[PDB]
């Protein structure tokens, strides 16, 4: 499966009147191609989106959008990670 | 050749098949470094003629589409002096499509004109 997304359209109404026609160009694009898991090593994301499934009742998905992907849906990446020795023994 | 053999040929050769035809002239003056139109009529007896085997060009885009093809010529007497310019044109209702007087060729015989050979487009 995939989920088409509408862009927009092409660049003018052409008329081609070799072939006694009037042409126009819808124009939409596909999402992630290549990924084919919908899964995610980081655990805070699937906390997250186990969360925001529970409370809202629609698709979550975890590391990336996935071609197929059911809207209405949510998406919870992470984008940037900071770890800190705040003690010897915490971090 | 003489003068007055051109004029009979020419003549003949219009009566053997004559068309009546109506040319009206827009002819273009500058005025303040723009054009200002001045339409005219005339009534010539002609005969139309093909002098070339062309092929139709059709022209289509966002201004519009029209189709002509320069294969028939014309030719006409002395009776009315003929101009085409960049400036000036010649044009008239004919039933399949107005003819447009593209170019004028002059038979003069001893610097006396006796006649135009002409060439048309048929816009479609």
């Amino acid at each position: 499966a995939f989920t088409c997304i509408y862009k927009g359209t092409s660049e003018n109404d052409i008329v081609v009147e070799e072939w006694d026609a009037i042409a126009r160009g819808i124009r939409f694009s596909v999402i992630a191609l290549e990924d084919k898991e919908d899964t995610t090593n980081d655990r805070w994301v699937e906390a997250l989106s186990r969360h925001t499934k529970d409370l809202l009742e629609i698709e979550s998905y975890k590391d990336n959008w996935k071609k197929n992907f059911i809207a209405p849906c949510a998406l919870w990446r992470t984008t940037h990670i900071e770890n800190k020795r705040i003690n010897y023994h915490l971090i | 050749i003489n003068i007055d053999r051109r004029r009979k040929d020419i003549i003949r050769t219009i009566n053997i098949n004559p068309t009546n035809i109506t040319i009206t002239s827009i002819k273009k003056t500058e005025i303040d470094g723009a054009f200002e139109e001045t339409e005219t009529e005339i009534k010539c007896v002609v005969r139309i003629f093909n002098e070339k085997t062309a092929e139709k060009q059709i022209s289509s885009e966002k201004q519009g589409t029209f189709s002509s093809i320069r294969t028939y010529g014309m030719l006409v007497s002395n009776d009315v002096i003929l101009e085409v310019n960049s400036r000036d044109s010649l044009e008239f209702e004919c039933i399949y499509g107005r003819m447009k007087i593209v170019n004028i060729y002059p038979q003069i015989v001893k610097g006396e004109l006796c006649g135009y050979q002409c060439s048309l487009e048929r816009i479609d």
